[PDB]
């Protein structure tokens, strides 16, 4: 979510930019492709050199729909949806290339905007590019009813071993993925563990709770949410390594019901719950 | 790449019983499914729209023979896939344009399947030597990328 | 990495330009204040309540001048990050318990101090340059962790 005070934020910092949002969307992109040359995969079809009126168009385009964006910071779902509609459906851009742009943007607007660009304003920038990528990345694949309906099935499955999965789920992702580690440095890890069995039920329950409520996520995994953001802190890139292992673990317990349709509701099922879980740390 | 001898051992006792195939077919059909903004590179393998049309579709298989394939060879020079894949890296980049992105999704995908066709052997420290090779694999393909 | 002559006298050049103690606390003051789960490691740095109370804390400007400090020397290293920061390495990881992440947050959020400072001189090669080199000083950082 964007504060009040982000909003007020990015509407002082954008209005700044003014007629210079699309030199400086250009700007950005050639960053881009400079910075993190496989975004170029992206525009074969361009012309890329410097100055091109293919990238300074692009710029330009960009710039409008996020000027677009601030002026509709309270309803950017609606005001982008053709946005994401023509991402999610015919451009296809993998979600992790936003990131790289919205740095790109930042660091322009750093370059340009000496005055303007405090800690707040450039917190508040970071929020709101990241709340525009999540917008336009948001149709890419809300829970439909047949994903309720998979999710339900195999958790109902999974049944009393919910808890011995979490704990497998947590000891592949140690093994797997050794940074994890970084935020159980007071516990026994070795196969085994009382205290990873415990981590495992804990959460294990809560993912029963999250499924018994999956119309109403947020404020039933509110008081976790309050938990991970303002005292845990967990980097939220560890929910999306935690989500594989889980899927791991479901495959090699649920051989008949891990289809190709289930596997795909389980990981929205879990990218829903990450997005709650990590939505109050900024 | 380095592996610990277990690390090694497990992944080339398990490979031997993958029926590469059909578990290529797998692997590509539910990365088609479960990211289905990677249909991007396959607009002419024809219909994809359900689970089931990609699962049963004849080009998925087929290709799926073809990228296990190249992926099982390097299975057989793990200490050298940068010198291995260079090529593929290469087309993969100039000529088909495919976001590197994509082969850690792929990656993360015939994993998944691995669990699934394997049930209790695919042990946790058998992941986790899986989940080595194939980030050494995806960086090896990455990396003629500019 | 490997750079090329040029963007090492790219890097080189402004660094000559940049105020270690001031960037260094200035970009770690920023890190606390776009993402504030890096917080978690600094409890006992005093009062984090507000971004000027960040901004002027004397603890966070002095870890400012410590690990920007150290970067700093690892520029005279760029053809051994590995080598030079294996110990810096093992202590993160063993005793500090940092995720690696955060080197990458770090990273980037210095390249946007430089940009802040420097304006139209860090241009799009010069940032590129950059991006190399904070990518390698977060990789040799993640090294040893086990
Ligand atoms: C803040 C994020 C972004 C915004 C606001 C945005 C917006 C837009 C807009 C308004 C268009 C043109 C629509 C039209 O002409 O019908 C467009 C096109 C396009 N975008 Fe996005 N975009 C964003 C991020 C990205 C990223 C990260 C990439 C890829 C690295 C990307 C790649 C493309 C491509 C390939 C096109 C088509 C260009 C052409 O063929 O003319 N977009 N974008
Ligand atoms: C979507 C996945 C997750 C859910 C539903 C979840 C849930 C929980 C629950 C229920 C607790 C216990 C709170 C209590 O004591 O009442 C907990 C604690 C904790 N979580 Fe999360 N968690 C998730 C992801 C993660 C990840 C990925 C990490 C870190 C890699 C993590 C790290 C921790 C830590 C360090 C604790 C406290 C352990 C202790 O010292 O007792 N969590 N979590
Ligand atoms: C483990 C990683 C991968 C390996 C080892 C691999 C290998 C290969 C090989 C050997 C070919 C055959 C080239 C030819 O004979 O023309 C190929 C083609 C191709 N690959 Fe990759 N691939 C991998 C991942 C991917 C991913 C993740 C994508 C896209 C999401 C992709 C998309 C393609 C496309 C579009 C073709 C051409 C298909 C055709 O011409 O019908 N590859 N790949
Ligand atoms: C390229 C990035 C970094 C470099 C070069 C670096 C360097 C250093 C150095 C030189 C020390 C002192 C070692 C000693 O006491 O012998 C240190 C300590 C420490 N660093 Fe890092 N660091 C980096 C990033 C980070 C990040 C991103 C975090 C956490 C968000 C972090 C957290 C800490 C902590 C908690 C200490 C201990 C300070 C104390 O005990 O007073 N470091 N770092």
């Amino acid at each position: 979510m964007l504060s009040p005070a982000d909003k007020t934020n990015v509407k002082a910092a954008w209005g700044k930019v003014g007629a210079h949002a699309g030199e400086y969307g250009a700007e950005a992109f050639e960053r881009m492709f400079l910075s993190f040359p496989t975004t170029k995969t992206y525009f074969p079809h361009f012309d890329l050199s410097h100055g091109s009126a293919q990238v300074k168009g692009q710029g330009k385009k960009v710039a409008d729909a996020l000027t677009n964006a601030v002026a509709h910071v309270d309803d950017m779902p609606n005001a982008l949806s053709a946005l994401s509609d023509l991402h999610a459906h015919k451009l296809r851009v993998d979600p992790v290339n936003f990131k790289l742009l919205s740095h790109c943007l930042l660091v322009t607007l750093a370059a340009h905007l000496p005055a303007e660009f405090t800690p707040a304003v450039h917190a508040s920038l970071d929020k709101f590019l990241a709340s525009v990528s999540t917008v336009l990345t948001s149709k890419y694949r809300v829970l439909s009813p047949a994903d309720k309906t998979n999710v339900k099935a195999a958790w109902g499955k999974v049944g009393a071993h919910a808890g011995e999965y979490g704990a497998e789920a947590f000891e592949r992702m140690f093994l797997s993925f050794p940074t994890t580690k970084t935020y159980f440095p007071h516990f026994d890890l070795s196969h085994g563990s009382a205290q990873v069995k415990g981590q495992g039920k804990k959460v294990a329950d809560a993912l029963t709770n999250a499924v018994a409520h999956v119309d109403d996520m947020p404020n039933a995994l509110s008081a976790l949410s309050d938990l991970h953001a303002h005292k845990l802190r967990v980097d939220p890139v560890n929910f999306k390594l935690l989500s594989h292992c889980l899927l791991v673990t479901l495959a090699a317990h649920l051989p008949a019901e891990f289809t190709p349709a289930v596997h795909a509701s389980l990981d929205k099922f879990l990218a829903s719950v990450s997005t709650v879980l990590t939505s109050k740390y900024r | 790449m380095h592996l610990t001898p277990e690390e090694k051992s497990a992944v080339t006792a398990l490979w031997g019983k993958v029926n590469v195939d059909e578990v290529g077919g797998e692997a590509l059909g539910r990365l088609l499914v479960v990211y289905p903004w990677t249909q991007r590179f396959f607009e002419s393998f024809g219909d994809l729209s359900t689970p089931d049309a990609v699962m049963g579709n004849p080009k998925v298989k087929a290709h799926g023979k073809k990228w296990l394939g190249a992926f099982s060879d390097g299975l057989a020079h793990l200490d050298n896939l940068k010198g291995t894949f260079a090529t593929l890296s290469e087309l993969h980049c100039d000529k088909l344009h495919v976001d590197p992105e994509n082969f850690r999704l792929l990656g993360n995908v015939l994993v998944c399947v691995l669990a699934h066709h394997f049930g209790k052997e695919f042990t946790p420290p058998v992941q986790a030597a899986y989940q080595k090779v194939v980030a050494g694999v995806a960086n090896a393909l990455a990396h003629k990328y500019h």
